[PDB]
C-alpha cells in the first residue's frame, strides 16, 4: 500500500466548489491539489512505513541510569551503595516518555536491554576481579532487599538476570502486563473517593496516573565481595515497546516536564520565539 | 515452522522467521501494518459531506 | 489462609470469593444472621441497615448448618493487586444479628461460628513473585 | 428541505432543536453502546436506567465576555448532582456512560467570535504549586456543575497546601500542550457568524470496560475562545453559554449505600 | 431432599435463607408482572430500575414481649427510604410494584406464640377524635419503616389537632371490623412451634394500572399476636421481628424533580 | 482451557437451596 | 524432529523446539497442562451432593 497518486486533471468552472467547506463541523479541510490546480498524472510508489507505531516506537531508548558500587562499606550510607532499588518507570527520561505521550492509552509487549559500565574510584588500592551484575524484578508485594547480601537476592520466585562484566547487553522481554485491558498514559482521577467527614488526610493527597500506577523495582547489586579497590557501576535501562496497539491521539508536550504529571514551570512556559513580524519569511 | 516473507526493498527479497520461544511476547518486531482510518479523527461527522458539496446546506 | 498464602507467590488475582460460615453452637440454639459485602466506594457499613444496601444473604440457622456468603467479582480493573492498595480495593465483610440467636433454658448461651474462605472457579492469579511470608538471617 | 444546519435531539423526555448548526461530532467515529458479554468485567446483573437517567441536564450558564479566557467541565462530575442519573452514579461502586453534549450559544449577525469545543479523554490538568508534583484536592479537581475558567497568566502558590488546584493556563490547555493542536481531540466550533451550537456524541472511552465514576472522569469539555467576542456598539457586552448534556446507554455495577464524596 | 420448610430466595443483589418455612403465599394466586401495552395509560417510556430497587431491603427490628399488642407497616411507604428503589419512587409522579414480604422471626422449641401476618390492599385505619371523620394527618399515615403498633384500648383525643393518628384498635383491626376474619386477607402464620419465617408475594393491587407512591399505599402489612408469646423461664422475655422486602416488577412514569414530603 | 465464565442469571423462589451446606461433610 | 506449537498469547503465533540431547531430562519446561480435578481436595465425599439439594438428608 502506498501514498496517493495525483491524477490527471484540468480546470473546472462549475458549481461544485471543493475549495470551500466549513471547519465549524469539526471535520478538517480535505481539499488535495487535483481540487484547485491542474495536475499531471504522477504514480507515486512511496510508502508510510517508516510512520506506522511499530517503526515510530521500535528503538531501544534510555529511560534511566541507577548506580551501584562494591566496597568494605563501615557506615549505612556506603552500606546502601552496595545495592540501588528503582521504582519503574518510562518517566525519569523525557525523549520515549514524549512518545509515548501522543497517545492516551498503549498495549505493547518491552523490550528491556541492559548497558552497564565501571570505572574505579581511585588507583593506590590495587585492583578489582571481574564483577557479577544481579538484576532482579521485584513485583508489587515482594520483599525489597535492606542490604546487598540480605535472603531476598536468592529470588527463587522473582526473574533475576546475572550479568557478567564486559558480555553483550543483557535482554528480556517483558508481556503487556497492564492489570487493566490497556496502558494509561493519563489518568483523570484518583485512587480512592474521600467521604464526607471523614478523618483521614485530604491536605497532602496527590492526583493523576502516580496514585494508581505501580510496575514494581528492579534491584540491583553487585554479587561479588569487596575487593581493596572501590569499583562504581552504572546500569543504563532501556526500554522498546514492542508489538504496538494505541489509542486516542493527543498534542504533544510542548513545554518541559517538571516531574512525573502534566505539570509545568513558571520560567519554562514560552516554546515559540517571537517573530519579527506576521509577513516574516 | 519457518515464515518466509517479503523483505523492505533497497538501493537495489524474501526473508526466514522461526521463532524460538514460548511466549510471543519475546518475538520480533510485529510485521508491516498499512492500515489506516485518518477520518475518524479528520472526519468524525455524523452527516456525510461530500467535498464538491456545500459544507452547510 | 490458605488462599492468602498462595496469592503471595503472585501479584495480580480475580475472580469471586467463597466465604462458608460454619455455626457451632447447641442444637436448641436458633438465630437468623445476615452477611453481607459491600463493593467499595461508600462509607464502610457500621449498621445493618447499610449492610443490607450490598450484595447480601440472610441465614437460617437449623439442621443444615452452614451458610455461603459470595463476594462475587465486582472490580473496576480486570485483575486486582496482591497488596494493600487503594486503587484495587475490594470493599467491605460485614456481618448482623438480622433477628437475634436464641437458646432455651440450660443452654449455652454464648456460642461460636467458624469463617473459610475459598476461591470460586472463575478465580486466576498472575505474575509470579517471592512472599513476604517467609525469610532467613544472612 | 432537510439541512445541516437543523436537528433534533431527542433523548427520554427531553428534547433539543437548533436551527444554526453545523453537523454534529461523533467521537472518533463511534457512537455509544451498552458493554457487551464478550468484554464484560463486574459479573453482577447491571443496572441499565435508561430513561430517568439518559436525557439532558441542563447546567448553570456562564457568561462570555471579550475578556474571557475559557471554560471545562469533566464529565461525569459534571452531571453528579443531576436527577436520577447522579443518584445511580452514587449507589454504585462502578459504572459508564457515553454523551451527547449539546453547547449553545447564539448572538446576532452583527456579532463576532469563535468558540472551540474540545471532548478531551483524560483530560489531566496542571497543579498550582511548584513545590510539588500532581497536588491537586479531590474538592478543586471535581467542581461539579459549575466548571472551572481558564486564565492567561501561571502565578504558581508561595506554599504548596495554597496550591492544590489547577493552573488552567489558556494556551498551554492547562496541561503543558499547545492549544492550538487541541484540534486532535473531538471538537466543533461555534462560530457567530456561522452557527449558535456545538454537537458532540461521545462514546464510553477507557482503558477498562467500566470504571470508579466518583473516582475518575473520562473526559474533559473544554470551551476557548479561539476569537475573541466583539460586538461594536457595546464592546463589554456578555452573551451567555449554555452546556446541556445527556449521558447515553449508562450501565451501573456494584450496589451498595450511597457514595457522599466529600465537599472541603 | 426439597422440602416445604426449606427456601431460597434471591432477587438482585439479595438472597434470604429459611430452614423453618410453611409454603409460601402468593397473594390471590397472582405473581406480579410488568405492565402491559393492552392496560397501559401514561404513555411516556417508564422506567424500570429492575436490580437496583427490586431486591430485599430490611427494615429495623421490632421486639415481641407477652404485653405486644402488634404492628403495622404501609407500602410503598415503609420503603421509601430505602436505596434506589426510594430514589425512583420520588422522582418520579407515578409508580407501581409487586413485593416479596418475609417476615423472621425464630425462637426455640420451648418457647411458644403466634403471629398472624396479613397482607391488606387499601388499609384504611379509623382516626383518633371523635369531633371530626377521616382526620389523619399526613406524617401520622405514613411513619416510614418503623411503621405502628396496635393498642388494645381506644382513647379518642379531647381536641381535633391532637387525635389525628391511627386509632389502631387490635381486635377491630383499626378499622371497625373483627380481627378474626382477617384470614380474608392473603396470610400466613407464623406458630413458633412450627415455623420461624413467612413469605407473602403479592402482585400490584389498585384500581388502576399505576398511581402515585407518595400518595397512596396499596398495601398494609399487618402482624398481630393471635396467641401471646409465653416462655416459662422468663415471661418477660422478648424476641425479635424483623421485616424483610423486596420491591419486584418496578415500573415508574412521570420524571421530574424529587418530591421531598412533609416532615411534620 | 480457560477459568470459569458466568452465566446470566436472575433470580429464585425455590425449595433449591444452594447457599446452604454441611461442611461437616469434608466438602 | 521439530515440534510447531502455539506460543502464549501476548500484547497483540506459532515457535519451533527442537532437544538437541539424548535425555529428556535435558529438556525444556513441560508444556503448559490445564489439568485440574479439584473435587478430590474440595469434595472428596463418598456420596454425591448435589448443591441445590440439602447437604444433609
Ligand atoms: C572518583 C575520583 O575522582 N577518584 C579519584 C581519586 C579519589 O579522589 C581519591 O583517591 C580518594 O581518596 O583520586 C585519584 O587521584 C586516584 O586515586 O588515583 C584519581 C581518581 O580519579
Ligand atoms: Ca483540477
Ligand atoms: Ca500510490
Ligand atoms: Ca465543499
Ligand atoms: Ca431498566
Ligand atoms: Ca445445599
Ligand atoms: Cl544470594
Ligand atoms: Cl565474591
Ligand atoms: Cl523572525
Ligand atoms: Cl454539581
Ligand atoms: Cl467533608
Ligand atoms: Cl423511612
Ligand atoms: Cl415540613
Ligand atoms: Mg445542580
Ligand atoms: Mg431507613
Amino acid at each position: 500500500p502506498t501514498a496517493q497518486s495525483t491524477p490527471l486533471t484540468s480546470g473546472v468552472n462549475s458549481q461544485e466548489v471543493p475549495a470551500l467547506t466549513a471547519v465549524e463541523t469539526g471535520a478538517s479541510g480535505q481539499a488535495v491539489p487535483s481540487d484547485v490546480i491542474e495536475t499531471r498524472h504522477v504514480v507515486n510508489y512511496k510508502t508510510r512505513s517508516e510512520s506506522t507505531l511499530e517503526s515510530f516506537f521500535g528503538r531501544s531508548a534510555c529511560v534511566t541510569i541507577l548506580e551501584v558500587e562494591n566496597f568494605n562499606a563501615t557506615t549505612d550510607a556506603d552500606r546502601k551503595k552496595q545495592f540501588t532499588t528503582w521504582a519503574i518507570t518510562y518517566t525519569d527520561t523525557v525523549q520515549l516518555r514524549r512518545k509515548l505521550e501522543f497517545f492516551t492509552y498503549s498495549r505493547f509487549d518491552l523490550e528491556m536491554t541492559f548497558v552497564i559500565t565501571e570505572r574505579y574510584y581511585a588507583s593506590n588500592t590495587g585492583h578489582a576481579r571481574n564483577q557479577v551484575y544481579q538484576l532482579m524484578y521485584i513485583p508489587p508485594g515482594a520483599p525489597r532487599p535492606t542490604a546487598w547480601d540480605d535472603y531476598t537476592w536468592q529470588s527463587s520466585s522473582n526473574p533475576s538476570v546475572f550479568y557478567t562484566y564486559g558480555s553483550a547487553p543483557p535482554r528480556m522481554s517483558i508481556p503487556y502486563v497492564g492489570i487493566a485491558n490497556a496502558y494509561s498514559h493519563f489518568y483523570d482521577g484518583f485512587a480512592r473517593v474521600p467521604l464526607k467527614d471523614e478523618t483521614v488526610d485530604s491536605g497532602d493527597t496527590y492526583y493523576g496516573l502516580v496514585t494508581i500506577n505501580d510496575f514494581g523495582t528492579l534491584a540491583v547489586r553487585v554479587v561479588n565481595e569487596y575487593n581493596p579497590a572501590r569499583i562504581t557501576s552504572k546500569i543504563r535501562v532501556y526500554m522498546k515497546p514492542k508489538h504496538v496497539r494505541c489509542w486516542c491521539p493527543r498534542p504533544p508536550r510542548a513545554v518541559p516536564y517538571r516531574g512525573e504529571g502534566v505539570d509545568f514551570k513558571q520560567d519554562s512556559i514560552t516554546p515559540l520565539t517571537a517573530v519579527e513580524n506576521i509577513n516574516t519569511f | 515452522g519457518a515464515q518466509v516473507s517479503s523483505q523492505k526493498v533497497g538501493a537495489h527479497v524474501n526473508y526466514t522467521t522461526i521463532n524460538y520461544y514460548k511466549d510471543s511476547a519475546s518475538n520480533a518486531a510485529s510485521k508491516l501494518d498499512f492500515s489506516q482510518d485518518p477520518s475518524k479523527f479528520t472526519e468524525p461527522v455524523k452527516d456525510i459531506m461530500i467535498k464538491t458539496a456545500p459544507a452547510l446546506n | 489462609t490458605m488462599l492468602g498464602e498462595i496469592l503471595n507467590y503472585y501479584t495480580h488475582w480475580t475472580g469471586s470469593l467463597r466465604f462458608t460460615f460454619l455455626f457451632c453452637g447447641s442444637m436448641m440454639a436458633t438465630g437468623k444472621i445476615l452477611l453481607s459485602y459491600s463493593p467499595p466506594g461508600a462509607k464502610p457499613p457500621t449498621t445493618r441497615k447499610d449492610a443490607m444496601l450490598g450484595t447480601h444473604i440472610i441465614w437460617d440457622l437449623g439442621l443444615q448448618s452452614s451458610c455461603t456468603m459470595l463476594a462475587p467479582w465486582i472490580s473496576n480493573t480486570v485483575y486486582r493487586r496482591c497488596i494493600k492498595d487503594d486503587f484495587t480495593e475490594g470493599g467491605y465483610i460485614t456481618c448482623f444479628y438480622q433477628t437475634r440467636i436464641v437458646v432455651p433454658s440450660g443452654t449455652p448461651t454464648s456460642m461460636f461460628m467458624l469463617a473459610f474462605v475459598s476461591a470460586c472457579p472463575d478465580f486466576s492469579v498472575r505474575l509470579l513473585r517471592d512472599t513476604n511470608h517467609i525469610s532467613q538471617r544472612t | 428541505g432537510y439541512s445541516d444546519r437543523v436537528r433534533q435531539i431527542t433523548l427520554g423526555n427531553s428534547t433539543i432543536t437548533t436551527q444554526e448548526a453545523a453537523n454534529a461530532v461523533v467521537a472518533y467515529g463511534e457512537w455509544p453502546s451498552y458493554l457487551d458479554d464478550k468484554e464484560a468485567n463486574p459479573i453482577d446483573a447491571p443496572t441499565e436506567p435508561d430513561v430517568s437517567s439518559n436525557r439532558f441536564y441542563t447546567l448553570d450558564s456562564v457568561q462570555w465576555k471579550s475578556t474571557s479566557r475559557g471554560w471545562w467541565w469533566k464529565l461525569p462530575d459534571a452531571l453528579k448532582d443531576m436527577g436520577m442519573f447522579g443518584q445511580n452514579m452514587y449507589y454504585h461502586y462502578l459504572g459508564r456512560s457515553g454523551y451527547t453534549v449539546h453547547v449553545q450559544c447564539n448572538a446576532s449577525k452583527f456579532h463576532q467570535g469563535a468558540l472551540g469545543v474540545f471532548a478531551i479523554p483524560e483530560y489531566v490538568m496542571a497543579c498550582n504549586t511548584e513545590a510539588k508534583t500532581s497536588y491537586v484536592s479531590y474538592v478543586n479537581a471535581n467542581p461539579g456543575e459549575k466548571g472551572g475558567v481558564f486564565d492567561n497568566a501561571y502565578n504558581p502558590s508561595a506554599e504548596a497546601s495554597e496550591g492544590r488546584k489547577f493552573a488552567a493556563l489558556d494556551y498551554l490547555l492547562g496541561c503543558g500542550v499547545l492549544a492550538g493542536n487541541a484540534f486532535v481531540y473531538p471538537h466543533q466550533i461555534i462560530n457567530l457568524r456561522t452557527n449558535n451550537s456545538a454537537t458532540l456524541v461521545l462514546p464510553y472511552v477507557n482503558s477498562l470496560a467500566i470504571d470508579c465514576m466518583a473516582k475518575h472522569n473520562n473526559w474533559g469539555l473544554v470551551i476557548l475562545p479561539l476569537c475573541k467576542l466583539d460586538y461594536a456598539p457595546n464592546s463589554s457586552t456578555e452573551i451567555p453559554i449554555t452546556v446541556t448534556i445527556a449521558p447515553m446507554f449508562t450501565e451501573f455495577n456494584g450496589l451498595r449505600n450511597i457514595t457522599v464524596p466529600a465537599t472541603q
